[PDB]
């Protein structure tokens, strides 16, 4: 017979390709990464079965990563706009201590121009360095802007949604390591409920695995090179901090207000931690499970090698915590009792990019106690033994550890084959 | 129905050859700009696509046969050993390089055709 | 729609040869060729050849081949749609039958089958 | 001319459905945000109903016959008491629940036409 | 191929009716913002022109022939002096004042047929 | 035979229409007429003769100059606000002298707000004024931002683009003056290669002609109307600042660091430039020809009728120099030596809008000499003898002798027309 070319529309042909996605949301509040501004989130998420589909996927390469790295940075800035910016507040503090944070005091102009006041309030040293007199940490660096003390700082789910014409595609296999060809693909409208968790060192709030737990790195032979590790069962973390402070307004402008803290009403105690000897144990038993199925030898944990990189932190309540976490791993294996860490606790979290800007967290009134699921880790290799110390402070490793699933590739359904076929 | 949407990705050309109006349909501030963004970019490629069903004589065609013969230096290959072996990812791989010199042999046939056409409707 | 206006009316002897002009206007002097023709005392009307003013190009009956120098210059555009040119006729051998009246005249169409029918003639120059 | 752009909004659907490209013409920094908005939006609203008309073989069709049958499990009523007495407005909030199981009936009678005609030209 | 992207601007409307592809092909933060807003104008102006043809039963044509009969008021001109002389910029510049009158000519003709064609498929 | 109409889609017809158009560059760096955040330019660039076709010109009407000369001045003003803004330096400065630029002083708020400095500079004499006590100039007219010291001022190759639906079109003819009808055009997507060339007096590295030397007009006859000329051949300009000087970075803010000048190594000389005698005076007598060929009589060049028009004013190196032209235009044309001018320079080069703001030229370091091409030049005519003095500060004539090419024209592809033909 005779061929002729005759053109199919909507053809199931794909390349990858990198567009710029947006954001659904489910939805009396605020949100800094504008869980609000998203388009609602579909009801119904049709998840179509790529059946005899095998993708090429890689964690590493995936651009989804690196665009919702960049959308958590500018939904920061665009939530700072508007707050009130604390420049007046470099000025020379006169602290005190307390037994740790201090208790300063500082000539401020008012909201007349020509009217000083003297006001105190407590700083934690983190948020303070000496010149005896006092100054804020950031005064020879950047401007700092308070945070809005309405704005929250909750994780929320957020969809990443691929524009029309294009698709993106998940991995349902329940062992898919990091990078690698995936027989059990389909294809999504937007990705599952992304919570922008900015954590450090321990994974909070993540998506768990199935079957057993999973470690995922490029060249885990390249010991420059994180290791992001996932967990099949939760370990329970508990934080607080038990000081039952208080919220000073002072007003420092024309609408201007700044909170600061008043003083601590009732014990003086510690922000710290908690999460159980056992199931932290069996927990880390398993994580030495797979650190031999890519190695031999002992496996040594120990501890990291400004103190955001050097200690489990994250947001808890609206305050930030820094946890050291060497009461986590400090532990060599061959082959009740609750752990808690000492959370320090500061309000000015400098941003990540180049000599900028800084943030004031507002101070939260009462005390703060939050309940987390530790499910993701980030660990470090570095003789005759290999020891693992938890490395990680860059933000894009952490959404890497829920965008592994997922890749953007664009669709082309314009489809040209011959057969036996002509037009009059 | 059938599959779905893409259902026929890693399936045999004849079998998804059929029902192609189901990945015809879902064809078509920070979060504000980025999201009208994509909306502009979505109706562009989508016009992209049925600009060239226009100037090929497919407007408004899912299946459309054209009078380019198949020259046999884009695939000596039978039609059974293509539509009932190669997806049409695996096909449009091996067409690569001949597919922008067949989108030239599309738009003259439709142009050579309403030109005689024209002369049809003289008489 | 336009004119073709000519030289005067020289008069040289045998032997010799004379200049004629003809300066277009009013239309786009590319577009359509210039013809050239006249009437001697002694016969009718004779076509000569012509001549186009954007192919340079020329076809003249063998009747004066080795005779005629024929020549333009290049259109001056006035508008988008206006120009203004001027074609040259000279003759070799020039005699008493070549007395006679002759013009120019500017093509009929710009595609077809008459494109260069002498449509729109000039005004006329007496010759010897 | 006729009555204008929906001047036979309360008209019965007999005269309604006559002269219906008036309505098919006039279908497509704080203000220039929400005017351009107003545009990509339109553009939108009217494509879909092109790409309804595309995947349904009526692109370029301002009244355009099909195949399905009228299952008068959507309306049990007469030619004569819907265009010469419900206005369209009438019309389609009684089809309402049924409109969406239309639509994918269309669609299935433009495929199953092409993958037809694609045999009818094999000879 | 032919001469290109507006190849034939000033050649004859017989010659520059060939090909006409070659111009149906190429019509489809301070930087940023200026660069978006050409993309919609784009896409409307030539949406607006399928639209045109859409509701001319043109949609999908390049060369379309009608039923509206040629008034003489508009050009008295023949069809040699017209595409063996005219370019297609002086002729649409002649044509200037009655284009809008027979814009809405071909709308009338286009309604006035798929109507009789509704009663052509009642039997 | 009968007729019908018959539409056609797709004609060759276009209208005069304007429209906004976009900009395309070439591409570890940044610039002030953001040329990154342009799309790509083509690398193939589709340029269409026109054969037969003439268009009717006017680089004077010509919208494309209007359009990017806002283009130029939004790009600045976009470039200057993240910059730090220089308010805090309107102080009263303390001067001395060297043997010009002062040595000044002054005291300034540090980091810290109650902390006082008094910090040593120098400024150039334009950038101060008496109130002996000195101030900045600006300080009673004007906010003033220094620009990021990080944006280049480098004139880039700038690709303007016309929309989809849309046409550009050129005129190649090698002599095409002004206005008036082309018959050589084309039809081009994108112009050429456009450098923001910000100049003054003496166009620099702008494109040149073909053939002979041209010059532009409107009503040459009108004196109050300037004169583009356009070399074909370009003269060598050779610029330097000799002084070796340094960079002190004050911190006066957190985060907002001032950079001034320090003081100058070594040699204490003189901001000039430099063209050469002879190709200066051959290409002089290039432009007295076809003064001649628009007049009679006899030419004479005089000296310039704030100092930004008065002399030949310019970027180089990043530091805008104002050298007095005089020793270029002060020859009367009846029918080895280098020309140098004396260059002063400015750090404070205010806006051309109507009183709003200014910027600050941060210092450059160590020495600087550009060399650049002057291919243009902006006259001025003013009893039995016709001068023409160099004038020209206006902006968008610079764009004028770049644009007068091109001309933005709509397409309009429907067009209908009788055949015989009828449809069944
Ligand atoms: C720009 O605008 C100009 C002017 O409007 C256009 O030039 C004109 O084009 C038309 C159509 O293309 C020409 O009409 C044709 O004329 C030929 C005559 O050519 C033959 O005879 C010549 C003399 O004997 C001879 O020189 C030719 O030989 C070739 O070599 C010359 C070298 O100069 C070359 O220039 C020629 O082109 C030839 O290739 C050739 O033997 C005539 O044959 C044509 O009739 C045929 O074609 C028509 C259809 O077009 C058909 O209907 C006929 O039946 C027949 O088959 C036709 O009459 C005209 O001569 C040109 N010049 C003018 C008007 O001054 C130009 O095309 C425009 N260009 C663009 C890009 O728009
Ligand atoms: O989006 C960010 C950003 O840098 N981050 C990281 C910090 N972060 C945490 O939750 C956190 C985790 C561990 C220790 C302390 C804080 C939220 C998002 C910014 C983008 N521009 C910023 C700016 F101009 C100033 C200050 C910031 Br903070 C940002
Ligand atoms: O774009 C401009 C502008 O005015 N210009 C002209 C100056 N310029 C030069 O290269 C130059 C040429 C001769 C002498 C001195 C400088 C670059 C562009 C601005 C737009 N808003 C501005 C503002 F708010 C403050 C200051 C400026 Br400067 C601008
Ligand atoms: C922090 O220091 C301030 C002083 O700057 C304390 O305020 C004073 O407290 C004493 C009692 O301890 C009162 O008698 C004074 O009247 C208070 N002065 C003012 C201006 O309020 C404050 O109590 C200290 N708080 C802590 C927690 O150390
Ligand atoms: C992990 O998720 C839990 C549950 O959503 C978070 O606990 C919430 O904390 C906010 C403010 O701290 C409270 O308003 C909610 O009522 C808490 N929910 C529950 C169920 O107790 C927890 O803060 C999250 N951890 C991190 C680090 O974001
Ligand atoms: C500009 O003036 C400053 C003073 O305001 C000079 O700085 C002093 O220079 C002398 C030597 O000339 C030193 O002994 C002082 O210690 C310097 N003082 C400071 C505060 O640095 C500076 O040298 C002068 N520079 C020029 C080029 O005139
Ligand atoms: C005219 O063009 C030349 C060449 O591009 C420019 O010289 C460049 O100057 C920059 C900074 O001054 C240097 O980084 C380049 O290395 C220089 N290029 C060369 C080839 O030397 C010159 O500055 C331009 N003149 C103007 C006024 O913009
Ligand atoms: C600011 O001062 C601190 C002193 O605690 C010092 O460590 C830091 O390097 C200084 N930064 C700058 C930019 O001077
Ligand atoms: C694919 O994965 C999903 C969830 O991980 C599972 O329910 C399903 O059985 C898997 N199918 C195949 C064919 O592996
Ligand atoms: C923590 O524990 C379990 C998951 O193992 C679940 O009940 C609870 O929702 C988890 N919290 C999360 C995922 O935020
Ligand atoms: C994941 O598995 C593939 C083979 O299926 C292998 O090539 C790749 O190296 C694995 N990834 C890691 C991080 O070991
Ligand atoms: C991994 O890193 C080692 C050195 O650390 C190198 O020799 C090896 O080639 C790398 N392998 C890959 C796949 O990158
Ligand atoms: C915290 O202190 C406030 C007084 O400001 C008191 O009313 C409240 O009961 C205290 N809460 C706790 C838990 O100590
Ligand atoms: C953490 O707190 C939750 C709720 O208070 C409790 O169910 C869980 O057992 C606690 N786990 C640890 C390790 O403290
Ligand atoms: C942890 O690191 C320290 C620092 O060198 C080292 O002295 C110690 O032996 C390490 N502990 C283990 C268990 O490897
Ligand atoms: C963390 O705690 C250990 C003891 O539990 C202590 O030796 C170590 O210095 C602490 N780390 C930091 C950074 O303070
Ligand atoms: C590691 O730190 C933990 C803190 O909970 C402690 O119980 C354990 O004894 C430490 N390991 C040592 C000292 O080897
Ligand atoms: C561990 O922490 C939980 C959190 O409330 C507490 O209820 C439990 O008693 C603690 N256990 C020990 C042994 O401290
Ligand atoms: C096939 O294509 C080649 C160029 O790719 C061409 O030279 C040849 O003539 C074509 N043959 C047929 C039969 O179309
Ligand atoms: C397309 O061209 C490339 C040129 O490098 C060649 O390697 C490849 O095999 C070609 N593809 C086909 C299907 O012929
Ligand atoms: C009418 O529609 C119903 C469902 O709404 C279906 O069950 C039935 O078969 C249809 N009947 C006809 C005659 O189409
Ligand atoms: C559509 O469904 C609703 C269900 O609540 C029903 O009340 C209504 O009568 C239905 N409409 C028609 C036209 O059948
Ligand atoms: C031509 O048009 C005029 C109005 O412009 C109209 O009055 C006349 O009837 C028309 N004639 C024909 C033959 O269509
Ligand atoms: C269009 O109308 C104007 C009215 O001023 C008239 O001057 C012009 O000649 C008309 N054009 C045509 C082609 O009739
Ligand atoms: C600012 O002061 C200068 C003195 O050098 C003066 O020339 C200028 O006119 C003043 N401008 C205003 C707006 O007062
Ligand atoms: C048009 O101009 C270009 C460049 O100026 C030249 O190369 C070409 O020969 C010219 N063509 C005509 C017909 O003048
Ligand atoms: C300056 O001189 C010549 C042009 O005559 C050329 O080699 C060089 O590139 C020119 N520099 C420009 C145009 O910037
Ligand atoms: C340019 O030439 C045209 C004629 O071709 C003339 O009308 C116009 O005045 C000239 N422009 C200047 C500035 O002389
Ligand atoms: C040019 O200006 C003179 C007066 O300076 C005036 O008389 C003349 O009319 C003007 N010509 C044009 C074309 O504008
Ligand atoms: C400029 O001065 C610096 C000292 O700050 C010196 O290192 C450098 O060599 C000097 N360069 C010249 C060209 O004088
Ligand atoms: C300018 O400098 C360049 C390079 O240094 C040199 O080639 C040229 O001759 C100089 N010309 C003049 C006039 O100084
Ligand atoms: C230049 O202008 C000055 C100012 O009036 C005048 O005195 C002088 O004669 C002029 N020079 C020439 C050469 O015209
Ligand atoms: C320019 O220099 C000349 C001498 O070369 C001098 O007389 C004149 O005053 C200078 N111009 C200015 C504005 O300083
Ligand atoms: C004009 O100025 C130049 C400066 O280079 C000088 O050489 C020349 O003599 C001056 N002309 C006079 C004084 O007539
Ligand atoms: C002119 O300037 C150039 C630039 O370096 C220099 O090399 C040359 O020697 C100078 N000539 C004179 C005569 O000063």
């Amino acid at each position: 017979a005779k061929k002729w070319v005759t053109v199919y529309y909507g053809v199931p042909v794909w390349k990858e390709a990198t567009t710029t996605l947006f954001c659904a949301s489910d939805a009396e509040v605020h949100n800094v990464w504008a869980t609000h501004a998203c388009v609602p989130t579909d009801p119904n998420p049709q998840e179509i079965v790529l059946g005899n589909v095998t993708e090429n996927f890689n964690m590493w390469k995936n651009n989804m990563v690196e665009q919702m790295h960049e959308d958590i940075i500018s939904l920061w800035d665009q939530s700072l706009k508007p707050c009130v910016k604390l420049t007046p507040l470099c000025v020379t503090l006169n602290c005190n201590n307390v037994n740790e944070m201090k208790n300063c005091s500082f000539n401020v102009t008012t909201s007349i121009r020509d009217k000083i006041k003297k006001e105190y309030a407590l700083f934690y040293k983190l948020d303070v360095v000496p010149l005896t007199n006092y100054r804020l940490i950031n005064c020879n660096t950047s401007v700092i802007t308070q945070a809005c003390p309405k704005v929250s700082f909750e994780p929320i789910p957020i969809h990443y949604c691929a524009p029309a014409g294009f698709a993106i595609l998940k991995c349902n296999s329940k062992t898919f390591n990091g990078s690698g060809p995936c027989t059990n693909v389909s294809t999504v409208q937007c990705t599952h409920g992304i919570r922008p968790v900015v954590s450090t060192q321990l994974l909070l709030n993540g998506s768990l695995a199935e079957e057993e737990i999973v470690i995922r790195s490029e060249n885990i032979t390249d010991n420059a090179k994180t290791i992001i590790v996932q967990l099949n069962e939760a370990v329970e973390i508990n934080c607080t901090r038990p000081n039952n402070n208080t919220r000073k307004s002072i007003h420092i402008g024309p609408g201007r207000a700044f909170y600061a803290t008043g003083d601590i009403i009732g014990n003086i105690r510690q922000a710290h931690c908690n999460i159980s000897k056992a199931r932290w144990n069996e927990t880390l038993g398993q994580i030495v499970a797979k650190l031999e199925e890519q190695f031999p030898k002992t496996i040594i944990f120990n501890h990291s090698s400004d103190p955001e990189i050097v200690t489990h932190s994250f947001n808890c309540g609206g305050e930030f915590f820094y946890c050291n976490t060497t009461p986590l791993f400090n532990s060599t294996w061959n082959n009740e009792q609750n752990i808690t860490l000492q959370c320090r606790i500061k309000q000015i979290i400098n941003m990540w990019q180049g000599v900028g800007k800084a943030m004031y967290a507002p101070p939260i009134r009462g005390q703060i106690r939050c309940s987390s699921n530790i499910t993701g880790l980030l660990l470090t290799r570095d003789n005759g033994t290999e020891t693992f110390r938890p490395g990680g402070g860059n933000m894009r490793d952490n959404w890497r550890s829920e965008l592994y699933k997922y890749k953007v590739v664009k669709i082309e359904p314009l489809g040209i084959a011959p057969t036996a076929c002509k037009r009059r | 129905f059938i599959l779905g949407f893409l259902g026929a990705a890693g399936s045999t050309m004849g079998a998804a050859s059929m029902a192609l109006t189901v990945q015809a349909r879902l064809l078509l501030t920070v979060w504000g700009i980025k999201q009208l963004q994509a909306r502009v970019l979505a109706v562009e490629r989508y016009l992209r696509d049925q600009q060239l069903l226009g100037i090929w004589g497919c407007s408004g065609k899912i299946i459309c046969c054209t009078n380019v013969p198949w020259n046999d230096s884009w695939s000596n290959k039978t039609i059974n050993e293509i539509w009932d072996n190669m997806t049409w990812m695996q096909w449009e791989k091996e067409i690569d390089n001949y597919t922008q010199h067949i989108y030239t042999l599309l738009e003259v046939s439709q142009i050579q055709q309403e030109k005689n056409e024209q002369e049809l409707l003289e008489l | 729609q336009g004119q073709l206006v000519q030289s005067g009316a020289t008069t040289t002897k045998p032997g010799s040869s004379v200049k004629i002009s003809c300066k277009t206007s009013g239309y786009r002097f590319n577009f359509y060729h210039i013809n050239w023709i006249r009437q001697t005392a002694g016969r009718g009307p004779e076509w000569m050849g012509w001549i186009s003013p954007y192919s340079g190009d020329k076809n003249l009956a063998p009747a004066f081949q080795d005779r005629v120098n024929m020549t333009t210059d290049t259109e001056v555009p006035v508008t988008s749609f206006t120009s203004t040119g001027a074609a040259y006729m000279e003759i070799r051998n020039l005699t008493s039958d070549d007395t006679g009246t002759y013009f120019c005249a500017k093509g009929l169409l710009r595609d077809g089958s008459s494109t260069w029918l002498p449509y729109l003639w000039g005004q006329g120059t007496l010759l010897t």
